[PDB]
């Protein structure tokens, strides 16, 4: 099973600053990674599919990059509504797995 | 519309069906097996094309019995189709070579 | 011949935009890719994006903030990079390079020094630097020029329009109250001045004002 | 100059065009996709040859939709060309076997 | 994205001595590495293409070697005009990436 490591677990950043989340796979998965967002007592929401492809509805503030084993979710100038839990999920090999998660404050 | 052009045309249509159905059956068979990479439809369709055309890069490969069984069907249906066309092209050329003579 | 040509400098205030140009010459194939490389002062090279003039398709670096737009013009053989909404972090030297589609960058451009500030463009003040009256001279004599009160960078200082290269130093500019300041020195043999003319050529592409200054001994 | 030798000759010429154009279209489609190795013309040309001949070592493989779409065209154009030659070789042999008889 | 590490960042060497620069890729890239030179306030200049292939115009003093993940740019008997910044660049996978650079003194 493919292991996804998200470090650090908690990411603290000043308002209006660019913040980058990290997701590392135990083996090369190409670009088959997907980013989700989960606020307090809410359901996960798809932010970025396939590493860099954007989703309609999601603000242009969010962006993604990376290939192989290292991937990055970036937020250009973070604001208050971006405070949530960010998970990454791979779809390269069965079964699908999730990351440990990263708390943004 | 002779037989050789009818069979070759029907082979092309049938090949398309096998490619589509093969993509569906591959994902359905490969999921549930740890380490399988043939678990999404779009790339399974791409895998089917490089399988029917024999190719076989190696980027995608079935690891289950039914997944590999489906692959074999795709291979045969691919080779036969591309082979049925060649036989049709030969009959076309042979029949026209008689017209360049006395038949 | 100079294959890739770029403007000397471009001064932009935060929030505005700028469109750099890269006029190409020489062999222009259909497989040519024009790349753009960003280099911040003291830092290394950074791939911004690429574009093929033949088809018009352009790709960009996705790891960084995308604020560049690559367009081409086959009629004049010039590539254009559109930067929008720039800050102080976007102030750097932007190189353009030609790739034959084989991976490496055969030739580069002179680079365009883009400066991001709210200051005003100011021409440089050039002053001679001749030795004093009681300054003894050995087998070699050292002269120089003084370039200050200009903005923004860079400035090109040449001695005798290129014919003098050996024994030439051009110190980096210092910044004091929104005005850059540097100096250049030349070291010619003692038995060659002021018999043979020694003049410095200072160019300031940001204001397009190139001026000369002959170094005469103190009267 | 009969039909079968004309079509086979035209297929060879067309195959060369597909190989060259395929190399150009592959690089153009593969660039922009992170992790793609088919991003330079010389090796893309080499990739096209092992694609049209079906094979497909696996050293180079498209990962984009249009890159894989181009590959499929190269495969078909390759199989058809090498198949159109065989059909031409058959018509040649058949027409000469009649000459070793009473036709 | 392929990461290129150039260590050390600053390389100090006596005149007329053989000096070797290092460039390490995060994954195997065959021989698809390229070396460049950049002096003070100058534009990058291609020294070696494809790991070991030499460039016309570039002195025979420069040479290259390596394959896979480890590559080396060597200068047999370094002189004063070789004082510059040396960067390496890969062309194996998109996008093209550069090394951190190495200062020669
Ligand atoms: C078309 C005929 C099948 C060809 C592919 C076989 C896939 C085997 C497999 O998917 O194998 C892997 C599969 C994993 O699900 O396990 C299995 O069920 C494989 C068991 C099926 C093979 C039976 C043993 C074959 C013995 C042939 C040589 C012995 C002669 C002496
Ligand atoms: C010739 C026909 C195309 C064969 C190659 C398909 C490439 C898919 C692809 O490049 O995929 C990768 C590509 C990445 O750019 O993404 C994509 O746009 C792929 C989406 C296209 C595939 C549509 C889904 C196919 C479903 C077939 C089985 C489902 C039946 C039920
Ligand atoms: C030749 C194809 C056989 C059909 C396999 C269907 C998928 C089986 C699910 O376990
Ligand atoms: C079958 C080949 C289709 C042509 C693809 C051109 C490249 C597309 C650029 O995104
Ligand atoms: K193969
Ligand atoms: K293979």
């Amino acid at each position: 099973d493919i292991l996804l490591t998200q470090s650090p677990a908690i990411l603290s950043v000043s308002p209006g600053e660019r913040v980058s989340f990290s997701c590392r796979a135990s083996q090369s998965i190409g670009t088959d990674i997907h980013w989700y967002q989960q606020r307090t007592n809410g359901s996960p929401r798809l932010l970025i599919k396939y590493a860099s492809e954007s989703i309609s509805g999601i603000p242009s503030r969010f962006s993604g990059s990376g290939s192989g084993t290292d991937f990055t979710l970036s937020i250009n100038s973070v604001e208050s509504e971006d405070i949530a839990n960010y998970y990454c999920q791979q779809s390269n090999r069965w079964p699908f797995t999730f990351g440990s998660g990263t708390k943004l404050e | 519309s002779a037989l050789h052009w009818r069979a070759a045309g029907a082979a092309t249509v049938l090949l398309v069906i096998v490619l589509l159905a093969g993509s569906y059956l591959a994902v359905l068979a490969e999921r549930g097996a740890p380490g399988a990479q043939l678990i999404t439809y779009p790339r399974a369709l791409w895998w089917a094309c490089e399988t029917a055309t024999t190719v076989g890069y190696g980027d995608l490969c079935p690891v289950t019995l039914w997944g590999r069984l489906v692959a074999v069907v795709v291979m045969v249906a691919g080779i036969t189709s591309f082979g049925l066309v060649t036989a049709a092209l030969a009959t076309w050329f042979v029949g026209r070579e008689q017209e360049r003579r006395g038949h | 011949q100079v294959q890739l040509q770029q403007p000397g400098a471009e001064l932009v205030k935060p929030g505005a935009s700028v469109k750099l140009s890269c006029k190409a010459s020489g062999y222009t194939f259909t497989s040519d890719w024009i790349h753009w490389v960003k280099q911040r002062p003291g830092h290394g090279l950074e791939w911004i994006g690429e574009i093929i003039p033949s088809y018009g398709r352009a790709n960009y670096n996705e790891k960084i903030q995308k604020k560049a737009t690559l367009t081409a013009d086959k009629s004049s053989s010039t590539a254009f990079m559109q930067l929008s909404s720039l800050t102080s972090e976007d102030s750097a030297v932007y190189y353009c390079a030609r790739e034959r589609g084989d991976g490496y960058f055969a030739v580069w451009g002179a680079g365009t020094t883009v400066t991001v500030s709210s200051a005003k463009t100011t021409p440089p003040s050039v002053y001679p630097l001749a030795p004093g009256s009681a300054a003894q001279t050995n087998s070699m004599v050292t002269l120089g020029c003084l370039v200050k009160g200009y903005f923004p960078e860079p400035v090109t200082v040449t001695w005798n329009s290129g014919s003098l290269s050996s024994g030439v130093h051009t110190f980096p500019a210092v910044l004091q109250s929104d005005l850059y300041t540097l100096s250049s020195s030349v070291t010619v043999p003692s038995s060659s001045w002021p018999s043979e003319t020694v003049t410095c050529n200072v160019a300031h592409p940001a204001s397009s004002t190139k001026v000369d200054k002959k170094i005469v001994p103190r009267d």
